[PDB]
């Protein structure tokens, strides 16, 4: 009686890839019959395959601020390379070993095909012209317009483009003159309810202006010729031109080089938790600013003694998760999440509770280089300290 | 579907599409096989020495 | 108790190639729907394959002084020879041994296909005519001009 | 996108496209297979002489 077992392989076809993707439109106009070209990169810049989307991955319409498939649905699969979706995306033995070791595989977006839908004047219907596409149009928008990026609404980058005058082109000098103030008014929704530019009750001086080099050289010459120094006084005397890039950010925060706010300065870090809803050893409801709500990683729970002593519960990297989102906008950070479902056993009501914060400019994912899996490599801010007999 | 701020003549209207990846599913193309065998025999023999 | 171990090969399909390429326009006019024909040369002048770019490798617009894909993105893969991108590029055993020994493989650029986009007087738009390419135009530029 | 120098009637506007190779990835097509097996037997020789 025998018993055998065989296991073959082929070192050019060892594994097959299936990728779950989702399309986003964040512009100002819809795009029809969408087909993105996209490439799967392994490691630094070693491309496995480049796949124009087949007929299975076609989005018929992507209206702005929408998704395909919509966010309550599972993503679509991109798993073929043949023009008829019959041949998979494959990888050899060395790429498979490197992917299993280092786990680095990302997805680039090289371009997007898509059609335009125009108004038919006879019956009023809107019809998709399948000859014209958006690749013949956007390079004419990008060469005649100034660009302004702005994150004064939910700290999200919103990009607009405003038709400004190029002075060395006869057709482009026929457009109307564009100031920076009128561009801010008609592009985003700034107004002057008393005489001062405001974005929903926030003054213009609460934002700062960062330009590109050519744009900053132009703005500097405009300020020299105006005999002015502050840009905030001559906002209706700054002429925009084509191919400008202006970036307007909220002045409080610190940003990385993708312009994402991750950390504020310490005074407004402390000034965010003034009115308090729930204060018990069971939980903590709190009214926090929505702007500073998302920039922080998580809070730490410990108890301040009279002698001087703290009882660090969140002394690790894993459970710096603290939040639990409720339907009122206020998260309830209830303290039986990492405590074997127990309250804070304060043994003496002459004690104080103590809550410190972690921001993402000091948050780490790995442990330290030695054996430190603690909060020894982070920097914290003081927020919450009351006395211990009004807690219960 | 053109957003209302882009109904001005001086604000452009254009889409900004980008794909993002939520999951990668790899599947090791490898073929395997088992086998079981029984074998009986019976021999009779004789010599004249 | 036995343990076996097998290898396999085929001396006309021993290895498959996958080149990472990136186009660049250094002219003064854009070119649309770009599809270069290109050639993989092993060693001195021995050519393994000539591949017109398929539909996965097409650039929709290549403006002057720009790359495709732009230089914060990884290059694109050219790994198929069939018209429908369902057949890999292939070298035999002697070519594979010579490429592993000497490591010489370059990429010639024989020609480039691409379209022209012309102004439309009635509505100001700019429309790519897919019936006229730049190879009807550019030999007329080359014969009446000075460089 | 026609560059400013070529907005003159006497300067030609044409593209100069050129492809350059950044990386070459060869993958040796070769199939390999392993096999493990083990077997037991029992013979009962009843013999007369």
């Amino acid at each position: 009686r025998t018993w055998a077992e065989t296991m073959g392989l082929n070192t050019a076809d060892t594994a097959r890839l299936n990728a779950n993707i989702r399309y986003v439109n964040t512009g100002t106009a819809p795009i029809y019959n969408v087909l993105p070209t996209t490439s799967l990169v392994l490691g630094k810049n070693q491309t496995l395959a480049t796949i124009k989307a087949k007929e299975n991955q076609l989005s018929q319409i992507l209206a702005p601020n929408n998704y395909y498939p919509s966010k309550n649905l599972a993503p679509i699969a991109l798993n073929a390379q043949d023009d008829f979706s019959s041949t998979p995306i494959t990888m050899n033995y060395n790429q498979f070993l490197e992917l299993e070791k280092t786990k680095q595989l990302r997805l680039d977006t090289d371009q997007v095909y898509g059609n335009i839908a125009t108004y038919n004047f006879e019956n009023g219907r809107v019809r998709v012209d399948t000859g014209s596409n958006w690749s013949e149009v956007l390079p004419q928008i990008q060469e005649t317009t100034a660009r302004i990026i702005f994150n004064g609404k939910d700290l999200n980058l919103v990009e607009r483009r405003i038709a400004a005058v190029n002075p060395s082109d006869p057709l482009e000098t026929t457009k109307p003159d564009m100031t920076l103030k009128e561009a801010l008014k008609i592009a985003f929704g700034f107004n002057e309810p008393n005489g001062n530019l405001q974005y929903q009750g926030k003054d213009i001086t609460e934002f700062d202006f960062n330009f590109d080099q050519q744009t900053s050289q132009n703005i500097k010459n405009q300020l020299a010729e105006l005999n002015a120094t502050n840009i905030y006084t001559v906002l209706d005397k700054i002429k925009l031109n084509a191919k400008m890039n202006i970036l307007i950010r909220d002045k409080r925060f610190h940003y990385d080089r993708n312009n994402i706010a991750v950390g504020a300065d310490e005074s407004v870090v402390k000034e965010a938790h003034r009115e308090v809803i729930n204060s018990s050893t069971e939980g903590l409801l709190l009214n926090i600013d929505k702007d500073i709500r998302k920039i922080l990683s998580g809070y730490i729970v410990e108890i301040e003694d009279t002698e001087g002593l703290k009882e660090v519960i969140n002394d690790r990297y894993d459970m710096l998760n603290i939040s639990s989102l409720r339907q009122d906008g206020k998260t309830f950070i209830d303290f039986k999440k990492y405590n074997d479902k127990l309250p804070l056993y304060i043994s003496n009501p002459n004690y104080k509770v103590n809550v410190y914060a972690v921001t993402k400019e000091n948050t780490i994912i790995n442990p330290s280089e030695n054996g430190d899996t603690s909060t020894n490599g982070i920097k914290k801010i003081l927020i919450f300290s009351k006395k211990g007999y009004e807690i219960g | 579907n053109v957003s209302p701020e882009a109904r001005h003549p001086l604000v452009a209207a254009y889409p900004i599409v980008h794909v993002d990846m939520e999951n990668i599913i790899l599947s090791k193309n490898e073929d395997q096989s088992t086998q079981n065998t029984d074998s009986q025999t019976r021999t009779i023999s004789k010599n004249t020495s």
